[PDB]
């Protein structure tokens, strides 16, 4: 017969193989398709619907519909910082559990840009001025409004403009970041100041909640396949 | 006479050489002392011809063939024979859980990349392309995962020189799928690395001292140069 | 006879040893396949501590951007953007007369590791990684640090193995240059930005060394003692910062 | 189905083959490489490259700076050679250490001619002539100037130029040399004499080093790749 | 006696999907969308900590 | 895959057989061969040499 060789991984199981296999029920006849309505063919377009941020997670506001909420007085203005969280989506807890976070989680290296975005929850009658700042990675991570006015900063007239979005720029090192919590791919911090305060006349509610949202741009992309840390099974 | 062929890039790379040996053990679990799987980082500074065939140049870029070698024994003899034994070798990116007992969830494979084994096979080779976040793989790193910064406490901003980020590509799990067998067995799995389609710049020279840890450290054996008279041929 | 104009700053000498561009290539901005750029306001040369070369000196070295760290608008935008690239342009400076005797070898080392001195693998701090303008100095011998209670977490080079282990004879497979002073007082070499990435920290990665070995004994007639001064001059070239953010103070000490 | 035959040399492992393999990652987002500066494709571009020998391997010198340099006096004329050495690229202690020596100790077979060049270090009133013979194979090695100048030679005029370069000339009878010590390849021997002597004037050094640096030729090659002598792992 | 398992592997080809859903937050307890405990997935963290 | 078949003298070494094998020594630099005198391509062309017999083949 025709002379063959049986080369090294031959003989072996690969759970990423492709190879045809022989056909269990043949000629058998397949329902056709319909139009479905949502159709899905690349798992980066989910990654790009807007997610609520569980931002609060304090001791007694975790787990609940609290920690959805970011709380704002009418106090006198003050450079302690509103919001501070830090660029890991796959890494940090209030962003790990997002769309975006879950599906990074699947992937080790992945790149490109994020929109965040801020929806205010107030009355109609309440108006303010807040900053929204990112630091990129390498630097102190901003202690007061002086040092987060040092870079990229979006301006939220509450007023004019019930919803901000602010877009992170690719400012990094290397091509892909990793989805893990390491120093060597810092995505930087995003932290939101008040500019002047937030204003309420009277009769007026002076406690007003807003909404975080965090979502992938058009040139965010993912590799590297693997399995989640949030997933678990008995025996 | 020149020819050039075999003083290529490719050829001189291009070939097989082990890196590591993962051990495993088939035993009963009530036994602390066996070892039913085993975990092992991947990385080619557990070696020393390949290490120093690579550290020739400062910065590379290569696809790879991995193939494992298993050979197994007993640890008796008056215990007859044993059943074939199949072996399980997982891939975990970064991030990835990592397995705790030998037959948790970690083992279902969900997305993550897996090969089984039956011994007597041919030895299992798989491929993988160029999967470095940065444009080219880098053997030496002059820096520091973290910078310590003025005001913060001498307990945090602490990282040893070159850390480690490029060099962050996953782990392998190997385990035994089949029934723990009455009387103990012990594998070895041979891991070979063969890159293809290997691109090298910046060279340096080559090491002239024992390696010492993945970094460029040293403690003795200092002396290479052996005797020789300046007049003497 | 060479004359070095780069923005603001000139260099001329006439016992130069023409020069050689590193790898073949001169720095260059990034191509296609907001940036900040300083231009001629940072590209200009900025002289180093001047070192003392006596029959007892080992060598020194220094890394780059490190020692330009403190060198005016260069260090302030590596420490106020997070990303930075550009090359560098090196100038040795080794005066001597006709009646001196000795070689000097000037090596330009891409990602310089430097053995530590402490039994722990790489656990010398930053601090002592990365010492500035005044760069350091080689041993003549490894020296293992054993203050447990208080190690000193410094490098330990060595002359003879290049401080990574290396004989000494195989550094000239790096880009280099030789001051013989019997031929030139002087060298210069031309660095283009080397890494596996377009763009990358300037405070936590560095991208070169510069090595100056004394490749011949320093002598000087018939006298017992005599010293040159050996000046470092560097000049950024195609500069490029990106990532503004809050200012970056490394810690000291 | 299709007959096939089992041909000898299956199910086995070589080292050097060159067989497909299942891809471990499928449709993995391969980073685009970028144009390193520093581009290496044939391992022989680095035996070109010149590297200081270590000639002096005395056991006062081994193992330091000292080493790398070979001392010249100001005396009167002798025939006693200046520097000795055989040309074993890969087994001469003095070479093998080299960047020729080390890449030669990765391979069996070589072939080419090499360039030995030696650098003047002394003071500019230095000046002097010496001698840089090549003995060919099947002769008693040079033990004087009077047998030195019997072949190839090339004089080093230190006052004109502080460097001389030297060619030696394939002289060999066969195809390759072997990297290993056999007097059946024997590649010669280098031998360097005073002609005249060392002059220096008043008031100038008496004691001046010269350095050593071998480099491959343009054609330069080797083949039959192998593990190197000069390495070693506990266990 | 001999003890035998059989391990039977998945693996989807041409796969067309529709209707996205949120990932799973808590632990699955049969084939349906039931669960009893383990109901607590986020952990603690400062709201102006980084 | 593509269906196989192992049909009989598989898995079998024959001292006469005729298979490609892998290289040991891939990209080696082969020595170019010379005209050496004396080239015989068939053994044949021995036998036509006179050789001479050793007739006789007496105790003495
Ligand atoms: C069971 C499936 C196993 C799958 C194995 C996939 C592992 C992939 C590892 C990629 C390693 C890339 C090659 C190493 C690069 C350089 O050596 C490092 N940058 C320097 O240490």
């Amino acid at each position: 017969g025709l002379p063959v060789l049986n080369t090294p991984g031959s003989n072996q199981y690969l759970t990423a193989d492709n190879y045809q296999s022989p056909c269990a029920i043949p000629e058998f006849d397949v329902t056709p398709p319909i139009d479905i309505p949502g159709e899905v063919r690349n798992m980066m377009e989910l990654a790009e619907i807007d997610t609520m941020i569980p931002l609060n997670l304090t001791n007694q506001r975790k787990n609940t519909m609290d920690m959805y909420r970011v709380e704002l007085n009418d106090a006198a203005h003050s450079d302690t910082p509103i919001l501070c969280f830090s660029l890991s989506p796959a890494s940090d807890p209030r962003l790990a559990h997002t769309m975006l976070g879950e599906i990074l989680n699947y992937y080790t290296h992945w790149a490109g840009s994020l929109k965040f975005t801020f929806l205010f929850c107030g009355s109609m009658m309440a108006t303010g001025k807040l900053l929204v700042s990112y630091a990129p990675p390498g630097a102190e991570a901003p202690k007061s409004r002086k040092e987060a006015m040092l870079g990229t900063h979006v301006i939220w007239d509450i007023g004019l403009q019930s919803s901000c979005t602010m877009v992170v720029p690719w400012i990094s090192n290397t091509t892909y970041r990793l989805t893990i919590n390491d120093s060597f791919t810092e995505g930087g911090y995003i932290s939101m100041f008040y500019q002047t305060r937030v204003v309420v006349p009277l009769s007026t509610p002076r406690k007003m909640d807003i909404l975080g949202f965090v979502s992938a741009c058009n040139d965010f992309s993912v590799r590297l396949l693997r399995d989640t840390t949030h997933i678990s099974q008995e025996a | 006479k020149r020819t050039r062929s075999e003083s290529t890039v490719e050829s001189f790379f291009a070939r097989g050489a082990c890196v590591a040996i993962i051990e495993v053990d088939n035993d009963a679990p009530t036994k602390r002392a066996s070892k039913l799987f085993s975990v092992w980082k991947i990385t080619y500074k557990d070696t020393v011809q390949l290490r120093r065939k690579l550290e020739f140049f400062t910065y590379s870029r290569f696809d790879m063939e991995l193939t494992f070698v298993v050979t197994s024994n007993y640890t008796d003899a008056n215990n007859g024979h044993a059943l074939n034994q199949v072996y399980q070798i997982m891939f975990i990116p970064p991030g990835a859980p990592i397995p705790g007992k030998w037959n948790d969830y970690t083992w279902q494979t969900s997305s993550n990349p897996s090969v089984f084994y039956t011994y007597g096979a041919p030895p299992a080779r798989i491929s993988v392309p160029y999967v470095g976040i940065a444009n080219a793989y880098s053997h030496f790193y002059d820096g520091f995962a973290k910078v310590p910064l003025a005001g913060q406490a001498s307990t945090e901003g602490d990282s040893l020189y070159g850390a480690a980020s490029l060099n962050d590509f996953g782990s392998l799990a190997v385990r035994v799928v089949n029934d723990h067998n009455p009387t103990k067995l012990t594998s070895k799995i041979r891991v070979y690395m063969k890159p293809k389609h290997v691109r090298v710049w910046c060279p340096r020279p080559p090491r002239a001292v024992p390696y010492y840890g993945p970094g460029v450290d040293y403690k003795d054996g200092l002396a290479p140069l052996p005797e020789k008279g300046l007049t003497t041929y | 006879v060479m004359q070095l104009t780069l923005g603001n700053s000139t260099i001329t000498t006439q016992e130069a040893a023409n020069s050689v561009v590193a790898y073949g290539r001169w720095p260059e901005y990034i191509k296609d396949s907001q940036p900040t750029e300083p231009d001629v306001a940072a590209c200009r040369f900025y002289t180093l501590d001047t070192v003392t070369w006596r029959k007892e000196s080992r060598g020194w070295w220094w890394k780059l951007p490190d020692a330009l760290k403190d060198m005016g608008l260069f260090g302030q935008n590596m420490f106020y953007h997070y990303l930075g690239r550009a090359g560098y342009t090196v100038h040795v400076q080794c005066n001597a007369s006709k009646f001196h005797q000795g070689a000097l070898g000037v090596f330009a080392v891409p990602e310089m590791c430097l053995a530590g001195d402490s039994t722990t693998h790489m656990f010398t701090k930053y601090e002592n990684a990365n010492p500035g303008e005044k760069g350091g100095e080689f041993k003549g011998s490894f020296t293992l640090d054993t203050n447990a209670t208080n190690p000193a977490r410094n490098f330990c080079p060595v002359d003879y193995l290049f401080g990574s282990g290396v004989l000494a004879g195989n550094a000239f497979v790096y880009p280099h240059q030789i001051i013989n002073l019997r031929t030139n007082n002087c060298a210069t070499l031309v660095l283009p930005y080397v890494n596996s990435l377009s763009i990358d920290s300037m405070t936590k990665h560095n991208n070169w060394g510069i090595a100056i070995l004394p490749l011949a004994p320093l002598d000087f007639a018939t006298e017992s003692s005599t010293e040159i001064p050996i000046t470092l001059t560097i000049a950024p070239m195609c500069c490029e910062f990106n990532g503004l953010r809050n200012i970056t103070v490394p810690r000291t000490q």
